[PDB]
């Protein structure tokens, strides 16, 4: 979303997941997942970087 | 009067854990076996029956 004084409001989701080991479930097996996730709302100037 | 820019906050958590441990054990194992002629000394009854 663009605002008047040269700024942005961002609704952000950024993830990086992978396939993990195969664990034991009941008499069966299944695959687990390894995750990294961040979700936020931030307010940042037009052409510069921020660390979330 | 409502729509105005808002502030931003930075939050940082810190989890610290420390562990220590010590262990010590002492033990002894000894035995004897002797005969004299019609006289014996051991560490069980099967022992005296064997040294014959």
């Amino acid at each position: 979303q663009i605002t008047p004084d040269n700024r942005l409001v961002l609704d952000l989701s950024v993830t990086q997941d992978r396939r993990g080991e195969t664990v034991k479930t009941g008499t069966g097996e299944a695959v687990s997942i390894d995750t990294q996730r961040i979700g936020t709302q931030v307010l940042v100037n037009n052409g510069e970087t921020v660390v979330l | 009067s409502l729509d105005i820019p808002v502030k931003q906050v930075q939050i940082e958590a810190r989890i610290v854990t420390v562990k220590e441990g010590n262990l010590e054990e002492l033990g002894v194992r000894w035995g004897v076996m002797s005969t004299n002629g019609s006289h014996s000394v051991g560490g069980s009854i099967e022992s005296n029956l064997w040294q014959k």
